[PDB]
């Protein structure tokens, strides 16, 4: 075949040039012829940066708001590098419930109490006035 | 085991746990008789005059013995008077 | 009744079966059945939170050893008014 | 009767079978075949639950070896009025 | 003839081989065709006892190369009057 | 034309290709496109003998290759009488 | 609203989830639920791109865990004259 | 124009975004989009056959990885008139 | 139709036959055939570029193996004005 | 018959044979005779596409040792309505 | 139909087996069947040329394996009008 | 009776004991017996494809070892009705 | 009597040796001599039973070495009505 | 006389030649010639068994080399009265 | 002095053939079977070849020639 | 003219040779013409001695190498009154 | 004419191809079709020396390898008028 | 005299050498010359069979030497109806 | 003059240089130039048998040499009457 | 203007494209295009010296690759008067 | 003058040349250019036998490489009058 030609090539590019091996009974076609389980990630694998909408563990496809690391702006360098600020070490202690869920407690001797006692064994949690178990 | 109409379809979403969820139906000795209760492991449509275990034979006629059933329904009287 | 309940199942033996189980366990509306194609067929219910609860956890279990098993059960309290487009109204 | 006799298969041919089986064992009214989608082929047949449970055995056994095969084969005493809506009437 | 002949090929090409190969080779014709769904495509042709024999033995071997290949055959010598509903009357 | 040519495809993309194909090859009329469900389209084209034989040859070449591909090929050089009502006439 | 949510699913039960998601999570409007065929569902919201975002978002989190789960969830910032034919303008 | 673009998919979340990368990337209208059943959704566009090459290509890059993906993408510079009557003029 | 699509072949067998593979390949008008004198003959194919390009590679490919092949195959998506005078507008 | 058969031969002695062959062995009739130039003279025998394949095949024996023989010999089963007009419709 | 296809078989059972394929394979009319001497039998069809041949390759297949076998099996695209004389004819 | 069974044997006593069995052990009409010539004799029989399936099956057995053997055996369900006619009506 | 024997043989000459030889034996009557063709000459002669299976061994020992040899020496102790037919009733 | 002379012969000119040389060597009436079939030619003749006996003999030397040759050459000095009623009477 | 075929001496009046008579002796041939009128002095296939027989007891049509030749229009295999 | 020469031959063809060269050598009246059968053909001259001397040695070097070829050629002076009976009069 | 051109060939089928390039060929007419006996049939055509010589040639080649072949081609171009009466006059 | 014997030349001295030595050594009428191109020159003359064979070997002969010399001589016994019409009909 | 003197030449030059030296050695008129395709050009001239020898003889030496050559140089002293009507009568 | 430009090349394939090039890339004119016979086609353009030279190796150029190609490329800066008569001189 | 000076030419763009060169360098009157054929394609010049000679010479000279070449280059001084019927008078 000779003159103007529509075959695709790379110099050329465009519309043409993308999609070759998925598009058939194209002119060249007919001559040649004669991923991820889940969309999104595993929930306890991934803790996403921004939680609620804003996750990015699903997988949205297409014109999304998602920006790649080439798109520069908004984000990182442009908002951090914005205020100076220096982190000091600070003895870091804290008096809490949490914290204190593990605080060291006394031995606590049961009840030798018998006779009418509604106490269990099991409910030795309470203890009366005076600080005696049971 | 009795025959004991059955009356209406009983709902509760706090009930213990360890009920999983069966269906459960208000059972009647006979309309105007107390509406005592059953777990219904055999599928019964209101209006129906229905045979109910009871005791220990109730909890396994459920999914298990530790089951908390003290009335189940062990079938339906095919024809009933 | 606001609340939507669903079970579906990989046929439509085991769709009934849990019908049945759901209606059967609380006053529930079997509002439709539908057949999604590829063998799946999702019974709805429309009731009370409480009784749309009851229903859907004794329909799961009725219906999972029913043929091929349920897919789904799904129990939502509140619907959206733009939801409720889709959900069908009464039986066809 | 309200008993419902269902048997899913996978194919028209198992089904057919299967329902000539189920109304020849005893006096059980085919009401409807439904297709489910899928290959599930369904039969539906309404009597006394004696009538449905001599039926069902006969079907099952009638149409385990034929064609694909049978994916569920259940017996359901009484039908919820509810559940009623979603069953055919007569055979389409 | 009452029998009835079945002969379920995966697609329509192998079921008009079948249905083409039943009626050629005895004496049985197609009272219809239906489509199962999830490419099932069930043949059925009535007639007598033996033709209904012979006619789905040759059409079994003769669809079982067309195509996907056979689902089923099958033949019911006599059908109950309440199966008939269900059986497609006549494609005329 | 009585010869049916018949090219099962699995999608509506193989189909297309192998119905233009089929057409253009001889003088054969596109009788029918089928949905058999499953993903599987059958064109049907009816015409004389040879240039059915012609068309399926051509159109099982053309979309071999095109999309998931073909499931069957097969020309009928003279269709049963019984089985010409089961056959489409027009394309719809 | 001009861009659209898609949000396929494998059945009825994870696609009414979510839709129900993706209504609730952000002020988008169901355009429709389309039932592919295959047991796919898909639920079409059309709503600004930022809202629709966070609901594709949301429905998609919702549904993975319900039922079978989410074949894929797309967005189409602006939607070209020539789609919004196919595109159902609304359920009811 | 009158040459045929054809991106067949499974599901309709990779359709309509292959319909719309192919009705922006050229001078092609949507002729229709058809639900073939197992999954499986085509889009077809019609327009001049430099314009149709175009659509396709771009159509099967941004579906290729959409939901379950692309099945087919082919072009057909000029179409026969018998299969013109299986192909929609116009879509819904 | 704009763009000159020719095809020079030693022989008319080769040339009809290369003809009709492009008029039948794409949207192209054969705007007629000349005998060059020598066994040089010449078919000229007038239509839109992108279907001339399509039309004579098709022919192209049709007419090499056809007795004595293809002398040319040359594609001019626009001929200048004083050059239609000397190219035929309707065959004889 | 709309089929195109064809026999080009180095020499009109060898066409003559050719061409009685051509018809006495097929119902197909003589449209046309054309000196291209060259030497070259082609035969041309429209009739159905089982005819026009045996009268080609019967041609071709007869001429292959003809004087200098057979150059060509094609069997186009349909050509297209435009290729018609460069064809001879009768002899001369 | 002009064409004659003749298969000539040793015995009558291999002939009348053949006449049985030939006339069911494609659209040929069996004329008669002639008792040659010695064993050979020969049963004549006539028809459209292409329609012989996809009878005459059936029938030769058919009857090979019954009996002693094939003696010829034959077509003859068009018979002269001298020899309808000695041709069975008479298809009443 | 529609289906026809046909034991050839070479020589009439072979064929006698092949008809007395044929006969004798299903109901079957013996329509004819046929000096093919060269020593062939063809027992030939209508009846109920049952009834004929038995009878070629006791007759072939029976005439194996009888003089010379069994040339054939042979069953046609349906004989086409274009082959009634070479088909004996009635023994002489 | 009503049995039958039969001696076929390799020309009239043991034929006529054979026929002596079993009417001088024992009490059995020739009921005729029928020309097979092919050279094979068969004689049928009738009796009580066990005077018929005496009369065969004779007649087979008399031909069984004069001319060309013996082919068959069958005894049928009681043929069928329908056989009787095909049989001579009366010496000719 | 009573006796029966019968020389079979491998054609009709060697039978000749041994009725010549038979009906003249004794006093011998020919009683008629049969074309037993496949090449064999019974000559009869009856008289008293000593004119039988010379004729036998002369007939067999006179014909044994004429042609292809003597099959029999038999002598029955008395016939039973059952076999004359197979034996020809009389040329006249 | 004559014999039977089996060996029994027949003692009278001989018909088998003797030196000084000429008319009897046409026919010293065994070839004559059935009745045994003169004394001393397994046969299993046709003897006559019938053509049909004689020959071992795919498709000849216009379609089967040029072979190579042709092109065209691709018809199904 | 009392003289019968006779030329038995395999075949018409040798035959009618031997008939032509028997009848042009000498005046013999061709006074038959018997299909002995078994692909034997008999001719048959009967005039004077010398005539028939001539006329079969003519027709035996004539046909010996037509066909299959001379089986017997035989002169006889005088034929017996009972022999002529089974002569031919007349050529049937 | 009256110069006689007659092939005998092994079988019906044989003849009528060696009939049919006989009358083809040349300018001869078909006087006759006879059954020899023992498979054997001749074909006699009558015409002008030239044309019957250029017929039995195309004849004996068209039947050499079609069935059991050819036994003779022969070529007379006199016949006295005594070998006139066994020569067919009319086809039968 | 339908035969048409055809004498082909490099050159049209050759052919009217030729056209005169096939005039002047048959009974064959000059139907006329043709100008294939290329150089060839076609010399046709049609009369009796024989005639035409004496005409073509004269010619074949006059002009193997003179010019560029004969391409192609050939005998055509009997010349179809439609061949017919692209032969030159006669200068006359 | 009857006499015809012709001299083909690979050119007009040539054929010209020829012509001069013809009409210029004898009396001799150019009936007439023809020109055959392929660069052959002749010239004939019609004259007494002498001066169309002379005239010949002349032609081909004076235009061997020039340009591409002389193909033939052929003398017909008498031609037929039919040959006549291929000649040119006057030059043109 | 008066310069002239031809361009000789083997087909009309190559001097359409040269016509192309010549006429677009100069201020030429395309007088006519004269198909020589022998497979050559010159195309002249007539124009300014500057003009035309640019024009043909333009020309030449870009068809030197196109079919057979360049068989001569010419400049003629001044035609005399007497050879612009046989020139194409008007273009139309 | 009278004087014939020609140049044959392999092309037309070696004879527009040469004609070019022949009718500038000397006062000769170009009278025709004559298309041969094969190619070839003679230039005829008429003027006085001194200028012909020196624009044969002149035209020689361009023609030799400008193309494929030149085939002849001839001067005749004076022509005979027979001659001048052929010759062009005037150009086209």
């Amino acid at each position: 075949i000779t003159g103007n030609d529509i075959a695709p090539s790379g110099r050329i590019t465009g519309p043409g040039m993308l999609a070759t091996g998925l598009i058939t009974g194209t002119p060249e076609f007919r001559h040649a012829a004669r991923k991820p389980e889940l969309v999104c990630a595993p929930r306890s694998d991934q803790m996403d940066r921004v939680s609620g909408e804003g996750k990015e563990r699903c997988h949205i496809t297409g014109d999304d708001w998602s920006v790649n690391k080439h798109i520069t702006g908004t984000a990182g360098q442009w908002a951090s590098g914005r205020n100076p600020s220096m982190r000091g070490n600070a003895r870091v202690v804290e008096t809490s419930a949490f914290a204190n869920r593990n605080v060291p407690k006394p031995e606590k001797p049961g009840s030798k109490i018998t006779g009418s006692s509604g106490n269990d064994t099991q409910g030795s949690l309470i203890t009366y006035s005076g600080g005696a178990r049971g | 085991m009795k025959i004991m109409q059955v009356e209406k379809t009983l709902v509760s979403t706090n009930r213990i746990a360890d009920m999983g969820h069966k269906p459960l139906l208000v059972v009647w000795e006979k309309p105007g008789a107390p509406r005592q209760v059953a777990v219904d492991a055999i599928g019964c449509i209101p209006g129906d005059w229905v045979l109910c275990v009871g005791s220990s034979a109730a909890r396994e006629a459920a999914g298990s013995k530790s089951y908390p059933s003290d009335l189940t329904i062990i079938g339906i009287i095919d024809q009933w008077n | 009744g606001i609340a939507l309940g669903m079970i579906e199942t990989r046929g439509l033996v085991p769709a009934i079966e849990a019908a049945d189980a759901m209606t059967k366990a609380a006053e529930v509306r079997l509002v439709g059945r539908q057949f999604v194609g590829g063998g799946y067929v999702t019974v709805l219910v429309r009731g009370e939170t409480g009784a749309v609860n009851a229903a859907v956890r004794a329909g799961a279990d009725a219906c999972e050893r029913v043929g091929d098993g349920l897919v789904a059960a799904h129990i939502i309290a509140r619907v959206h008014s733009e939801v409720e487009n889709i959900l069908p109204k009464a039986p066809q």
